[PDB]
RNA sequence: CGAAGAGUGCAAGAGCAAAAGAUAGCUUGACAGUGUUCUUCCCAACGAGGAACGCUGACGCGAAAGCGUGGUCUAGCGAAC
RNA sequence: UGGAGCUUUACUGCAGGCUGUCGCUGAG
RNA sequence: GGCGCCCAAAAUGAUCGGGACUCAAAUCCACCACCGAGACCUGUCCGUACCACUCAUACUGGUAAUCGAGUAGAUUGGCGCUCUAAUUGGAUGGAAGUAGGGGUGAAAACUCCUAUGGACCGAUUAGUGACGAAAAUCCUGGCCAUAGUAGCAGCGAUAGU
RNA sequence: CUGUGUACCAGGAGGGGAACAACCCAGAGAUAGGUUAAGGUCCCCAAGUGUGGAUUAAGUGUAAUCCUCUGAAGGUGGUCU
RNA sequence: UAUGCCAGCUGGUGGAUUGCUCGGCUCAGGCGCUGAUGAAGGACGUGCCAAGCUGCGAUAAGCCAUGGGGAGCCGCACGGAGGCGAAGAACCAUGGAUUUCCGAAUGAGAAUCUCUAACAAUUGCUUCGCGCAAUGAGGAACCCCGAGAACUGAAACAUCUCAGUAUCGGGAGGAACAGAAAACGCAAUGUGAUGUCGUUAGUAACCGCGAGUGAACGCGAUACAGCCCAAACCGAAGCCCUCACGGGCAAUGUGGUGUCAGGGCUACCUCUCAUCAGCCGACCGUCUCGACGAAGUCUCUUGGAACAGAGCGUGAUACAGGGUGACAACCCCGUACUCGAGACCAGUACGACGUGCGGUAGUGCCAGAGUAGCGGGGGUUGGAUAUCCCUCGCGAAUAACGCAGGCAUCGACUGCGAAGGCUAAACACAACCUGAGACCGAUAGUGAACAAGUAGUGUGAACGAACGCUGCAAAGUACCCUCAGAAGGGAGGCGAAAUAGAGCAUGAAAUCAGUUGGCGAUCGAGCGACAGGGCAUACAAGGUCCCUCGACGAAUGACCGACGCGCGAGCGUCCAGUAAGACUCACGGGAAGCCGAUGUUCUGUCGUACGUUUUGAAAAACGAGCCAGGGAGUGUGUCUGCAUGGCAAGUCUAACCGGAGUAUCCGGGGAGGCACAGGGAAACCGACAUGGCCGCAGGGCUUGCCCGAGGGCCGCCGUCUUCAAG
């Protein structure tokens, strides 16, 4: 109703004004009125979401595990690691850890934790989204594909997202739909996603 | 770039005449308006034909055509081997919300099968038997006098 | 436009070959695959069983269905193989995508297009 | 003597002479079913209506070929409920 | 194939009046 | 037979566009030389279509005497604006915006310099749209000419010095 | 006013026609040189005050087409052949 | 050169723009009644100074208690004066006190006051006394019960449609309503209370059979829960008030029994664990609130300020978000982890007390009347003969009976007992709390970021704006001069900046003052485009341009001379396709307002805006004074193409369920839809996995000859009509 809440009318013609509905000497109601009406403006009504083909969904989950093993993929899309073989596979008790900084350790011992390095600059986004709580971004670094619970030991770290095998989906293995994200599964993980 | 995208700057955005695109007198009336006069053309014409018998005095058979039983004998290995019998009963999707089952007989039997169903066509029969095979009627099939 | 990467290579390596090759078979699969998919060719085993005969390699500008049935010992090369149609066809013959076909035959001879 | 100026139900234009006219006799095809084609609507979509031309049925007249799907042709017509 | 006011033996209806009938409603 | 003459009167100022012209600067019959388009010819470039090569609609080469105007309308590529994501950059050694000026692009537009400003701003790709104005007696706000103009006289109450 | 066929205007530039939707040339990417078209060559205004010859004295005329440019019936020892 | 034109410069005006957000908008989760114990709302008061707002009520921005909290405080609101606070104030949670008048407004009256003990009025109980109680009115919508349009669509219009919508009357709650079959009728050896969601389905049905309207059963889910009377047989064995005494009720029936697994009675069997009444009474989960809570404020440079650059270092179950003199995980709040509290779930679940389930035989003892049903007239509905309801009239049976199963009657069959009643959960809404956002960002977004339902308009119903931004810190301008002067001005002071000095960040255009460049008082009007001159020009972001000569040289293309024609103007042949020929380049020389470019002006060619209407617009046809900002293809459902993508004789899940990183996402769900066979009104019947010939592409071959998918022309097949045929 915004803009409609009033008993404007236009008088016609006799007035040398163009017949545009006006109260108290003010015109209103009308889209080409200042405080009119939005004519063609955004609706709840609309349905914004997007059907997926399950299979069509599950062929892109799978193929966007195939694309993180694949260095040069994974080098492409900008991560910054030193190995050759990835994804990077990992001991179960990786599931273990605590400590954020054990896992630091572990990244350096794998030459990955670079990739974090390159996470640890937020950029303050150009335009408005700041004043509704958009003012930062990251890059996307690592992603941890543990199967028991996500590892609460790595989820800190910059950029990292941490993941189970039984429900790590499309976005999980290629934010932003970039293929070919910087890895790092359980064991028992590895396994886990073959049936996926 | 669509075509509504390029609009901008057109002024009638295809609509020709700025005089055309108004209310429902550039559609000729709301709706089916004019369905028996001006936009006659091309609608089914006006009318009242036959009738329907109640929905619940009326029967709805599954069929299948010889050839999709026959294109599948050696596929339906848990379906009886003898001198293929299959009860195709077991066979057509849609038997349980369907009065009876009918083999219709449209397509060719290589094999020498034998048939259980509720009923067959002149057609299924010939084929069948002419294949060395047998056709055979359920006990609800004993409907047929 | 195509979206889907790998039929953009199939074709533009079916040209490559259509060109290099004597192929010619190649260049009108390619020039058939890029004409909008509706056009694309959609067959049944029944259809291949029809017309096919052995030491000739089937070829489908298209998809392999898995209707009815096929005898014959056949190589059917195709875009694609529904589960079925690759499985019913290994039973009789041999199932190979364009990709292998232009791999073997770059000079396409001796073949049959099947739509 | 006389190709047609007569006559042929009615406008007009057209058709017709061992006839499409006249007379006589006989007869009910002014029939049933179902189509093709054209027309209506040049070209170019559109209904009812119309016409020419088939197939089937049953008949009339005739020696028979054949003629008769109304009056020689073009007006005399009407949707759904 | 706009609007309204008015008219009438325009079309269609609605009040109102008259009239029959049933109920109220009974005994010889 | 050729040219002319009479027939032959209209309203603000006459006319062959005007000046003006008489062996013509008129008319007719022949002729001679010139001026004059975006047409036609010619050089280079652009677009488009087609060909060759090619993954390419990227280069490169080739063909167009038989391609190049356009309202309504159909088709296609591209510019710009908001916010989201991914990738990746700029800013107090001065961001955005604004003013004046330089460069590119057929163009939508892109970009730099100087001043101002004093804190935010992009690019690529995929999205998202309350996405582009010269017009509607369009809306709201602001502002100029009108103009130092009209009114500050008229009434039975002329009011003052 | 109402048909028909066609080219044009509409939706067609540029050159000419004093101006001038549809009359003449002309159908047109940018830029450049050149040669023409229609139409012009006394001046205004690019090019002739061109050539051979005739007629006209009315300023006839210097007005292709035209709503737009009039000139008729009737007459003429005006003048030329 | 005056008056003046165009552009710029300096300064105004103006407030666009950019940046910022204390407000909106939308979605999600939670929660949800108030009032005669006088509500909601309103009036009027109330502060040291007090107008507005907020709060409060003569105890009046407050009083008391418990807990929290803490060295400060006295609201918005940054003043002055003064006061309070370690007797622990402020502040917060819970509980309590006070709580003027009008207001349902209730002693009577009244524009918020007055007049002489008051439940006014209507009721129930009743000690028949207002003694004890009830109703009234409010609430964002939701919900139930009634009354009920028209514009509109049908391209007119009356039925129909809009629509049982808008609106009106009455009423309840936190949810309402519905609900334990006189059901269904995939007809059955079947289902088994009711909502709701998905589907069934735009199907059946309706309908100037036009436009249009439009279910259900079932299925998949959500949540699940069944009971109580009347009567029979008993017959005061009973209920209410009161401490009691005592009173009231009740044979016109309180109370027991019983309620279609029919019941009762008589006679037996067995048994309790059903039900119903009542006691105790949560876990978990969800929402909100709260406690605790790691690690740099190191160096150098820049800066007014370091959160910047460079260097060194650290936490993280915490790299969400905000604050802080500029980009901050480590400066401050907070965030992760862990914990606590209240609320809701819920007086529910479980547990437990009492009760007693059920079964056999006999028994025509009982089982809801203006009903069932029929007719007259209407309304409503998909309800068609077969919806539901109102009104007038008529009108039955008694379980050995009655109703239903989509026309009526009779029989059979199957289902079920109407004319009494209650009933949790799953579903609606959004006042209120909290959270969230590809939403808007101050002409937007609410009408409202400000004084917002404010100021203001109307007798009234009702209507209704506009106003955001100093600075890091007020350091918010002392002293001096001038002046009629707490004005204004000058000078000065602060600050990085006053061109940050009060609607005080930035500061566009229209436009104004002054001024610079060009033109300018003998001259002509779509204001320009293109080309060429004058005059003008700090740098930067452009660096070219002119003249000799020379090279290259397309189309085109000579003078002169010689010869030969023509009455003549002039032409022909040769010289010669030569000289010349746009562009481009090289040598040599030159220009620095010099070349481009920009401003203005002059000359030449063309030229009567723009948008619209129109056969025809400069138009004496329409629109606008100018500028900035605002200002028009959007959503859902269905249908039909198309491009791309997945899967393919199949394909997709919907509601919903589980998980989790909790609106995303992973798994599950195939109910159902479309496709897999059609023809026929219906009954009913039911098809080419290829038989022939042409032949494109492509393949083969010994280079016209074969194979030829797709395609083309036929055959034949199913069905309808059919004496056949067509
Ligand atoms: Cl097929
Ligand atoms: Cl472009
Ligand atoms: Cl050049
Ligand atoms: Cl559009
Ligand atoms: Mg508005
Ligand atoms: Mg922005
Ligand atoms: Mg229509
Ligand atoms: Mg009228
Ligand atoms: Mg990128
Ligand atoms: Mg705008
Ligand atoms: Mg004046
Ligand atoms: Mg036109
Ligand atoms: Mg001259
Ligand atoms: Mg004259
Ligand atoms: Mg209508
Ligand atoms: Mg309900
Ligand atoms: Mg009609
Ligand atoms: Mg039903
Ligand atoms: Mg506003
Ligand atoms: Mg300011
Ligand atoms: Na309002
Ligand atoms: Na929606
Ligand atoms: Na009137
Ligand atoms: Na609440
Ligand atoms: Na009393
Ligand atoms: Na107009
Ligand atoms: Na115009
Ligand atoms: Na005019
Ligand atoms: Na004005
Ligand atoms: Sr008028
Ligand atoms: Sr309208
Ligand atoms: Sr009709
Ligand atoms: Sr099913
Ligand atoms: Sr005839
Ligand atoms: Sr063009
Ligand atoms: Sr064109
Ligand atoms: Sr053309
Ligand atoms: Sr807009
Ligand atoms: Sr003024
Ligand atoms: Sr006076
Ligand atoms: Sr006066
Ligand atoms: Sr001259
Ligand atoms: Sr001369
Ligand atoms: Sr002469
Ligand atoms: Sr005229
Ligand atoms: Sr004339
Ligand atoms: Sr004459
Ligand atoms: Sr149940
Ligand atoms: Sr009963
Ligand atoms: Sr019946
Ligand atoms: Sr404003
Ligand atoms: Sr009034
Ligand atoms: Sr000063
Ligand atoms: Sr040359
Ligand atoms: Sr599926
Ligand atoms: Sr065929």
């Amino acid at each position: 109703y915004a803009g409609l809440r009033t008993p404007a009318e236009s008088f016609g013609s006799g007035r040398g004004q163009a017949h545009v509905p006006k109260l108290d000497g003010r015109a209103r109601r009308v889209p080409q009125a200042v405080k009119g009406r939005s004519a063609h403006p955004p609706k709840t009504e609309k349905d914004r979401s997007l059907d997926l083909n399950d299979k069509e969904r599950q062929l892109a989950v799978r193929s966007a595990l195939a694309a993180t093993a694949d260095a040069d993929l994974v080098a492409d899309r900008g991560h910054e690691f030193d190995r050759d073989e990835v994804p990077v596979v990992v001991s179960d008790d990786f599931e273990d850890l605590v400590k954020t900084q054990e896992v630091v350790s572990l990244l350096e011992a794998l030459d990955v934790h670079a990739d974090i390095d390159r996470a640890d600059e937020t950029k303050i986004k150009a335009g408005q989204g700041s004043a509704r709580g958009r003012k930062y971004r990251r890059p996307a670094s690592i992603l941890f594909v543990t199967s028991d619970e996500p590892s609460t030991a790595a989820r800190n770290l910059a950029g990292a997202d941490v993941a189970t095998a039984s429900e790590v989906n499309t976005e999980d293995l290629a934010p932003g739909g970039a293929p070919g994200r910087l890895t790092v599964f359980t064991e028992s993980a590895l396994a886990e996603v073959a049936e996926r | 770039t669509s075509k509504k995208k390029r609009q901008r700057g057109s002024r009638t955005h295809g609509g020709g005449s700025h005089k055309n695109r108004r209310g429902a007198g550039h559609r000729g009336g709301r709706g089916d308006a004019g369905r028996d006069k001006h936009e006659f053309h091309n609608h089914e014409p006006l009318g009242k034909s036959g009738f329907k018998r109640p929905q619940k005095v009326q029967e709805e058979a599954a069929t299948i055509d010889v050839r999709e039983i026959d294109e599948n004998v050696t596929l339906l290995a848990a379906d009886d081997v003898a001198e293929f019998r299959v009860d195709v009963r077991d066979v057509v999707e849609e038997a349980d919300d369907a009065d009876y089952v009918k083999v219709l007989g449209a397509g060719q039997v290589r094999h020498e099968l034998t048939l259980i169903a509720d009923d067959f066509s002149e057609g299924a029969r010939e084929k069948v038997e002419g294949a060395g095979g047998s056709v055979e009627l359920t006990d609800l099939g004993e409907e047929r006098q | 436009s195509k979206t889907n990467p790998r039929l953009s290579s199939l074709i533009a390596d079916l040209k490559s070959a259509a060109r290099s090759s004597g192929g010619a078979v190649w260049g009108d699969v390619a020039e058939r695959l890029e004409k909008p998919r509706r056009t694309h060719a959609e067959v049944n085993l029944g259809r291949i069983e029809r017309y096919a005969q052995e030491d000739e390699t089937v070829v489908v500008p298209g998809k392999v269905l898995g209707s009815g049935v096929l005898q014959k010992d056949v190589t059917v090369a195709a875009v694609d193989f529904s589960g079925t149609a690759e499985t019913k066809i290994d039973q009789v013959g041999e199932a190979v995508s364009l990709e292998q076909a232009i791999e073997n035959n770059p000079e396409g001879s001796h073949v049959r297009v099947i739509r």
